């Protein structure tokens, strides 16, 4: 969804003893980058469990 | 009705038979499924007290004997079932407020249902 | 060469066509899900409806990856009662298909997937908006089962075509795989364990919805983020 | 299995043409679903090897029918018509009673062994509704409480259907009341 | 009398029984000693192919299943030799509900079946034959077992016949049940031992079909009245209802009907004489009446329904067709819905998956509003939902299945709609059943 590109996800399957997501899949690897985002949040709308959800800091630099 | 109260906790019962027959005979326990009313819930607040829509047994092959599956919020007729893959038996639990978890008219119990499984298990099986 | 025109364009079409492909070369189009490339068509999805002209209409829409093709003929794909029947198949098919889009490796790219969004549209100017008719549960099987080192089966989330069987039966000439029991209970599975043959794995492409997976590529990125490089195979000489 | 049985084997791939080879799966299974009372693995292994085929195939087209068995059955597999007429002349309550004597619904045995039940769908005989069919012998035409407990006790001291009988009347092809 | 019979009157002749109900009559010989073979004989030393069809073509005959396909032009088809074998295929896997007229006739004068086939045979030169018996009709199974071994023996079920050159023979393959397996392309799939699913239709099996060779199907009561018409003329068979509407008709009843069975009336019949001067009225007053079949709509217990005919020409034009003859009767005592449930939980059971609209449309979707509006947690909104998936089902399968389980349900709604509403809208279950003995 986005537009800057910023948010790379790579997915891996889930262990089945101890699942650290309650789908069968998850983020083993999720990164955002703040330097080239914008903060749309068509990331969250586009989010279909409401995963992502923007904050409240913003004192970030 | 309440009958949803039950229904669930009936469904516990399922599954907590499962994991002792399970372990019993080496045979595996398999979660298939999570409810999509618990994956895609994140503002609805949850109140059910298992994620687990569908499960099974699994022989030394890896082929399923047995499936279970219970009907979630939505459901307008809700039920557990229970199926049997090749052999086409398919069972209905009901529930019948206080008289237990019926198939129809009889009481399913772990007796019934060790039976059941067994029977299941030695036909169907290969390894 | 025979004359057929499609709603209010002509084609050319060498004599004993399908009509479906008659409708794709004069640019309209309609959905389809049971008929792959190479493989013979036993029209049995119910998707690729028409009415048809010979005029006169006719009391019942012909499967137009069946019928041969005659002369002078209509073939409609824009009527009221085309895009009718199609919305209820969508419909129809959806109603036990067990819901996993996001996590679903068949991703963006998926024939049941972008069907659905092509053609059902139901009726709803200024009204509520209406989603799926069905609110009985759904069927529930096993899933994520792997039949081979190369080749991992859902059996939910199949839609009953034949093509998987249909292709392993022409093709390779082994059986490997064939329907089981009937009715609604009725699913895909296997009786034989590896699946033997050197051409097992070819049905993954084939499947279009995503019931068959390649388990050497489950989980490792979704469909769509792929650069789709082509090129050729080099470790044979063929 | 077959393997003692070769005339038997003979008798039935006789009867086709050569080409036609793949006709012999209904009665090779139907001869081991009479014998031994539910087909196993082993048997649909072999007749898939038999025929020159594929053991899925031979999987698809037995598990397809109405009459084969897969599973553990008594002795007296209690066949329940279902449809329409048989509702009308009161099938229905006949399942209730026969399913809440015996202490087991579908796909199960029951303690002693000589009991399996299993529905079926119309078995064209509405006329003497209801009917059921225990095993493969012919039709206990007409079940009424008597006729039923008659039925059932004859079974269990130790005497089969065709070798006892039942009160009541139920006629040839007409038949009085309902 | 007369041309247009109808009714009992002196001049209508029982002939597809007479002899069932009296048991031991079933041997070769208590056959033989009727006269019968003669007819067999008769044709086949005189007559050739084209005439046995030309006169056929005449009589007045038509498809006696659940179909209504004037015979002659059935074979018509057929190539008339080339060197492509060509087989007959008896179709006794009669097995659509309420139906049974099949039943005996295969039980009690198996001979005369065997008779009807040699004749049959003989006119589209097929030199095979496959009788593809119900499976769980067991005593029909092995009488015709029994039959086809006797009549073998004594050689006029043999590989040459008479003085002549046509050669014949048949094997029973007993079933496992399963209604579709009786449509006619499933059968062929059927007894080739693979699944039963039927085949496309642009190649009829006439025309090519059963591996290859070009096949015939035809149904236990067609055949059976082959015998009567090649034995006393195609006059002799013409004389029987109106024109178009020929030859007599094995009809059945049931419910709580006095004397329920088969009553083998002449065509054009009204189902008033059949319920009262024959079945000996009814026992408790009619809701509907499904006439025919399973497959056709029930239609309201009206006097101008009772005095309609019984035909495919009469009841066409009153939104039903003619089944198999095989009437039911439905007491008002019972619910419309309860009715129905039972009926379309049949039908779904028996789907052979191969389509989606019939697949998961009927046996998923369409039965659970049943379920719904027969357990009192309907509504309105189930019934409105129902009305409008009935459209989307009957054109749009593969095989004619669907549309057999759809035109009871849909016929249903215009003339009953009323309890179907009361049961869902007012949140209340079906009564159950008083009926058992
Ligand atoms: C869905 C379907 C089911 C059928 N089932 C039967 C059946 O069980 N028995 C039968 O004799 N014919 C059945 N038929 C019709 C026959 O296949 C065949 O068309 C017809 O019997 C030919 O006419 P005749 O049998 O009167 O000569 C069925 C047809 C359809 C479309
Ligand atoms: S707010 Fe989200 S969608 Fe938008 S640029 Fe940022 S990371 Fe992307
Ligand atoms: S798994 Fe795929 S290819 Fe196979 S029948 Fe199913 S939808 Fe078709
Ligand atoms: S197969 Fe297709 S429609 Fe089904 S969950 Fe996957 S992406 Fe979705
Ligand atoms: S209409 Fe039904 S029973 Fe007939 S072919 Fe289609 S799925 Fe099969
Ligand atoms: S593509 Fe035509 S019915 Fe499937
Ligand atoms: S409804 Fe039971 S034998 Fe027909």
């Amino acid at each position: 969804a986005c537009p800057a590109y910023a948010i790379y996800v790579e997915p891996a399957e889930n262990d089945p003893e101890n699942p650290v997501s309650a789908g069968e899949r998850y983020a083993k690897v999720y990164e955002i980058n703040m330097l080239r985002c914008i903060f749309c949040g068509l990331c969250e709308e586009a989010c279909p469990t409401g995963a992502i959800v923007l904050g409240y800091d913003f004192e970030m630099a | 009705a309440s009958s949803e109260r039950e229904l669930y906790e009936a469904w516990v019962e399922l599954l907590s038979w499962m994991r002792e027959y399970a372990q019993a005979k080496g045979v595996r326990f398999e979660k298939e499924a999570d409810f999509p009313d618990f994956i895609y819930r994140m503002e609805r607040p949850y109140d059910l007290p298992t994620t687990i829509m569908t499960a099974s047994l699994s022989d030394g092959l890896g082929e399923p004997f047995l499936l279970a599956d219970v009907s979630p919020r939505h459901a307008k007729l809700k039920r557990i079932g229970l199926r049997l893959p090749r052999a086409h038996i398919h069972l209905h639990a009901h529930y019948e407020p206080g008289k237990g978890l019926v198939t129809g008219k009889i009481p399913l119990t772990k007796e019934r249902f060790f039976a059941l499984a067994d029977r299941a298990r030695e036909a169907l099986a290969f390894a | 060469m025979v004359r057929v025109k499609v709603n209010d364009r002509i084609v050319e079409v060498p004599p004993g066509t399908s009509v479906m492909d008659a409708v794709f070369h004069a640019g309209y189009d309609v959905p389809l899900f049971c008929s792959e490339k190479h493989l013979s068509p036993i029209g049995a999805c119910r998707m690729c409806l028409v009415r048809i002209g010979l005029i006169q209409w006719q009391p019942k829409l012909a499967a137009s990856c069946v019928t041969a093709v005659a002369d002078g003929m209509v073939v409609d794909t824009l009527s009221d009662v085309v895009r009718e029947a199609q919305a209820g198949m969508v419909e129809f098919t959806l109603l036990n298909h067990p819901l996993d889009c996001p996590t679903c490796d068949k991703g963006g790219a998926c024939e049941l997937q972008d069907r659905t969004v092509e053609y059902g549209l139901y009726e709803k100017p200024l009204e509520l908006p209406v989603y799926t008719r069905f609110e009985f549960t759904r069927r529930h099987v096993d899933k994520h089962h792997p039949l081979s080192p190369f080749v991992i089966l859902d059996r939910e989330r199949c839609i009953h075509c034949k093509r998987c069987v249909r292709y392993f039966e022409e093709v390779p000439g082994d059986e490997v795989l064939d329907f089981i029991e009937r009715g609604v209970h009725t699913f895909i599975g296997t009786m034989d364990f590896g699946l033997p043959s050197g051409f097992s794995g070819n049905i993954t492409d084939i499947c279009p919805v995503g019931a068959l997976l390649d388990l050497t590529a489950r989980f490792r990125a979704r469909n769509w983020e792929m650069e789709e490089t082509p090129t050729t195979c080099a470790l044979c000489p063929v | 299995f077959f393997d003692d049985k070769q005339d038997f084997l003979e008798e039935t791939f006789a009867k086709y043409p050569p080409e036609g080879r793949r006709a012999a799966i209904m009665p090779l299974l139907r001869r081991v679903q009479q014998e031994e009372g539910w087909i196993r693995p082993e048997r649909i292994e072999e007749i898939a090897r038999l025929v020159g085929t594929t053991p899925t195939e031979v999987m698809g087209v037995a598990s397809f029918y109405s009459y084969y068995q897969f599973v553990p059955t008594g002795k007296y597999h209690l066949q329940v018509c279902a449809t329409l007429s048989c509702k009308l002349a009161g099938a229905e309550e006949l399942w209730d009673y026969l399913t809440e004597t015996l202490g087991i619904g579908p796909g199960e045995v029951t303690p002693d062994g000589l009991f399996s039940v299993q529905k079926v769908e119309c078995l064209g005989s509405c006329h003497t509704a209801p009917v059921i069919q225990v095993n493969d012998e012919p039709y206990v035409e007409c079940v009424t409480r008597a006729r039923l407990e008659a039925l059932l006790a004859g079974l269990r001291a130790g005497k089969r259907l065709e070798e006892i009988e039942l009160p009541g009347k139920c006629g040839h092809h007409v038949h009085e009341v309902e | 009398t007369g041309p247009i019979l109808s009714g009992l009157d002196p001049r209508f002749e029982r002939t597809l029984y007479a002899h069932v109900g009296k048991e031991g009559s079933w041997t070769l010989d208590y056959y033989l000693r009727h006269g019968g073979y003669e007819t067999a004989k008769r044709v086949l030393k005189e007559k050739t192919p084209d005439e046995v069809i030309e006169e056929v073509k005449r009589s007045g005959l038509r498809g006696r299943g659940g179909a209504g396909f004037p015979t002659g032009l059935k074979w018509s088809f057929m190539p008339k030799d080339d060197g492509k074998q060509h087989y007959l295929i008896c179709n006794a896997d009669e097995s659509e509900p309420g139906s049974f007229k099949d039943r005996y006739i295969l039980e009690d004068v198996p001979h005369l079946l065997i008779e009807g086939m040699i004749l049959a045979g003989y006119a589209i030169r097929a030199t095979v034959g496959y009788i593809y018996v119900r499976g769980e009709y067991r005593r029909a199974a092995d009488r015709l077992e029994q039959a086809i071994k006797e009549a073998r023996a004594r050689g006029y079920l043999g590989k040459n016949l008479f003085g002549t050159d046509f050669s014949f023979d048949l094997h029973v393959h007993r079933g496992a049940g399963a209604y579709i397996c009786g449509e006619e392309t499933a059968l062929m799939n059927s007894l080739e031992g693979l699944r039963a699913n039927p085949r496309l239709k642009p190649p009829f099996p006439a025309q090519s079909g059963l591996w290859g060779k070009p096949t015939t199907i035809n149904n236990v009561e067609t055949l059976a009245s082959v015998v009567p018409i090649m034995e006393r003329g195609a006059d002799w068979f013409a004389q029987m209802g109106t024109e178009q509407s020929k030859g007599m008709k094995l009809y059945q009843i049931s419910g709580p009907v006095k004397r329920p069975g088969v009553y083998e009336l002449p065509m054009g019949t009204t189902f008033r004489e059949l319920i009262y001067e024959w079945a000996g009225g009814p026992l408790e007053p009619i809701q509907a009446i499904i006439p025919g079949g399973s497959s056709t709509p029930p239609l309201p217990f009206t006097e101008e329904v009772l005095d309609t005919p019984m035909s495919y020409e009469h009841l066409q034009a009153k939104g039903s067709m003619l089944g198999t003859g095989g009437v039911i009767l439905i007491p008002e005592r019972v619910s419309m819905v309860d009715a129905m449930w039972n009926l379309t939980r049949f039908y779904a059971h028996e789907s052979c998956g191969k389509c989606t609209p019939c697949r998961e449309g009927v046996a998923g979707f369409m039965v659970n509003l049943f379920a719904k509006i027969g357990t009192g947690q309907g509504e309105e909104k189930d019934v409105e939902n129902l009305e409008a998936l009935l459209p989307l089902i009957e054109g749009r399968s593969f095989c004619p299945l669907a549309d057999a389980a759809v035109w009871p349900v849909k016929g249903s709604l215009r003339h009953f709609k009323d309890q179907y509403l009361a049961l869902a809208r007012e949140k209340r279950p079906v009564p159950r059943p008083s009926l058992w003995r």
